């Protein structure tokens, strides 16, 4: 019925040794460059990929939506330009959830004009629960993250009305 | 465009270790971009001295090290040579007006 | 190093526009921007704009837009602005340079919106007046 | 290998991963003890990494051959891309959907 947004992992403070300005064409808006505004892309500063660990412990007494994906690069050259790495893992778990995701290097048809990919992942985390994400490399963080309030009646539809 | 703001000018005397001071705001630097300097002698084009806050490029002196803080960024000078007297200018990445690259207004450093 | 090349000092009057070239030469045309930076005699830097002859993509300071073109032709292997509506204010050192932060791939596009200018041209003088 | 779907039809796309029962085999055969099978489309990804072991047999074999399909819209691209254990499609079906029709069980 309704939900929070907030900032889960503050961008400015959460990632001092990686470049959190990534954009791209693909997202852009009002003619610039951007990117998803949940979702951060981390990749690497000054020729590092340092690796990350990072929690979040459901304080909010709602159930926690957290989004978040994985990058899977055109090919080799692309994976290092980032990453530095061509060997990276993205490991997520709460006390229920685990789940470990191994970037994927492809040449795919053009949609959007990419050849990559990202994939979107997400969870629920409980009440009092933690979520745990630890990586070095192919990351799109959770940037904000939605305390969610169920309620009755509800549903989608599609409508031009 | 002029809006990273560097003291017009800073001194010393040869050997003697002097700072250049430069002030952003949240979409510069405060936004997390990096901190570029480089090294203007006059009749000429500025060339990188230094990049990423705290890099070198190859060729540069040990003399020049800069760092970043806050919405602060900083290049350090140690050891003054006659051969540094120069104009310096920081540039950073402001995310406003759809974005733009931007320049301090320049610094003069003279050696006393 | 890899240098740029740009055309040389130019005399324009009021109201005509200027172009000033820049020949990619040791650098390997590819997946890398060009930008522009003006400086005013006696002035400090400013940014004027950039491309990514890749993509074809241009972008614009506010204050030029609507009198900055942008344009490449990787056949020749140059970069080219033209400034348009010109006054006795844009008499500038215009210089062209090449970014090193950036590395664009020949597929989609990413930027970090970070960068620096690796390669600087010698800068071509131009000169508006009666 | 890549194939365009100009026929104007879902095209479905058949094929298999070979999963020999040792390592004597995937050698003889692959020449590689680490092939990989990597299927795209535009909207479909796959990859697939063979498995080496020891099964009961059935029809007399120890090994396995996986197989999987997709159906590849109009005007899209299927990529494969391998270094060993693939069983490449050779035919494909451009489908015509109708309405009524169903499967059934029987004898008459
Ligand atoms: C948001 O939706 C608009 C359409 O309303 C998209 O604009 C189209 O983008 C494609 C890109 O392949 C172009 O070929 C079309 O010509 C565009 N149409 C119009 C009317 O501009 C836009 O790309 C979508 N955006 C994001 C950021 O997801
Ligand atoms: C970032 O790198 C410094 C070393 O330069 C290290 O001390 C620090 O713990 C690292 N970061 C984080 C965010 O934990």
């Amino acid at each position: 019925s309704s939900f929070e947004r907030f900032e889960i992992f503050p961008k400015e403070s959460s990632w001092p040794n990686h470049t959190v300005t990534g954009v791209s064409a693909s997202c852009s808006h009002n003619g610039k460059s951007s990117f998803y505004r949940n979702l951060l892309w981390l990749t690497g500063k000054n020729g590092l990929y340092p690796n990350l660990s990072k929690s979040y412990v459901n304080n909010k007494e709602k159930e926690v939506l957290v989004l978040w994906g994985v990058h899977h690069p055109p090919n080799i050259g692309n994976q290092r330009a980032l990453y530095h790495t061509e060997n990276a893992y993205v490991s997520v778990v709460s006390s229920h959830y685990s789940r470990r995701f191994t970037p994927e290097i492809a040449k795919r048809p053009k949609v959007r004009d990419q050849e990559g990919r990202i994939n979107y992942y997400w969870t629920l985390l409980e009440p009092g629960d933690t979520i745990i994400f630890e990586a070095n490399g192919n990351l799109i963080a959770p940037w904000y993250a939605f305390a969610l309030s169920r309620g009755f009646g509800s549903g989608i539809i599609t409508s031009n009305a | 465009q002029s809006v990273l703001t560097q003291p017009p000018s800073v001194s010393g005397a040869p050997g003697q270790r002097v700072t250049v001071s430069c002030t952003g705001s949240s979409s510069n630097l405060g936004a997390t971009y990096e901190v570029h300097w480089y090294q203007q002698f006059p009749g000429t084009a500025p060339k990188l001295l230094i990049y990423g806050s705290t890099n070198r490029p190859s060729g540069v002196p040990e003399r020049f090290s800069g760092s970043k803080s806050g919405t602060s960024a900083s290049l350090t000078i140690t050891g003054l040579q006659a051969e540094d007297e120069a104009d310096y200018y920081c540039q950073s990445y402001d995310t406003s007006l759809r974005g733009f690259y931007v320049f301090g207004t320049g610094t003069k450093v003279t050696v006393l | 190093q890899v240098q740029l090349v740009q055309s040389g000092a130019q005399l324009r009057k009021p109201g005509s526009s200027v172009t000033v070239s820049c020949k990619a030469s040791g650098d390997t045309f590819n997946s890398y921007s060009i930008h522009w930076v003006r400086q005013a005699p006696g002035q400090g830097l400013e940014w004027m704009g950039r491309i990514i002859p890749v993509f074809g993509m241009t972008h614009y300071a506010q204050r030029f837009r609507g009198r900055i073109t942008v344009s490449a032709d990787k056949s020749t292997r140059t970069a080219y602005m033209e400034l348009t509506s010109l006054t006795s204010a844009d008499t500038a050192m215009y210089y062209c340079a090449r970014d090193g932060g950036d590395k664009f791939h020949s597929s989609g596009h990413f930027e970090t919106n970070q960068g620096y200018f690796d390669h600087w041209g010698q800068g071509a003088l131009v000169t508006v007046s009666s």
